[PDB]
């Protein structure tokens, strides 16, 4: 739930009717398929909240 | 509020209860369907009493 938002050098997530930026990750997410299909799709990072762990 | 209008369909899509990437994957022929079906109207109003 949410829609993708830039302030021009960073990307969040925000839910759609009140400004409150979100970190993008594994968990504000879901895949499908791969980046060759969708009309404007934007390369980023996404914070997997696992991987903090397994680099202990 | 502005929205692009693809993202604005994708947004109809989880309303009727269709998950976004649906859209997203299909966008082509979902618009390809639309025009079409535009058509038939025009065909219909331009022919029939
Ligand atoms: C876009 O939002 C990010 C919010 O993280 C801004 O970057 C932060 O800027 C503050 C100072 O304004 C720093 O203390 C933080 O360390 C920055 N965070 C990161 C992740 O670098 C960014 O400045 C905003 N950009 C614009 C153009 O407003
Ligand atoms: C958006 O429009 C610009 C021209 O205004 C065009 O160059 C670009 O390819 C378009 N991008 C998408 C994702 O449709
Ligand atoms: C996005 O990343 C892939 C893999 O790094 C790259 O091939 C592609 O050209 C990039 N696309 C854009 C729009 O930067």
């Amino acid at each position: 739930e949410g829609v993708f938002v830039s302030n021009g050098t960073h990307w969040f997530v925000t839910q759609r009717n009140f400004y409150e930026p979100q970190i993008i990750t594994t968990d504000n997410t879901f895949v499908s398929g791969n980046c060759d299909v969708v009309i404007g799709i934007v390369n980023n990072t996404v914070y997997d909240p696992l991987q903090p762990e397994l680099d202990s | 509020l502005q929205i692009p209008f693809a993202m604005q369909m994708a947004y109809r899509f989880n309303g009727i209860g269709v998950t976004q990437n649906v859209l997203y994957e299909n966008q082509k022929l979902i618009a390809n369907q639309f025009n079409s079906a535009i058509g038939k109207i025009q065909d219909s109003l331009s022919s029939t009493a």
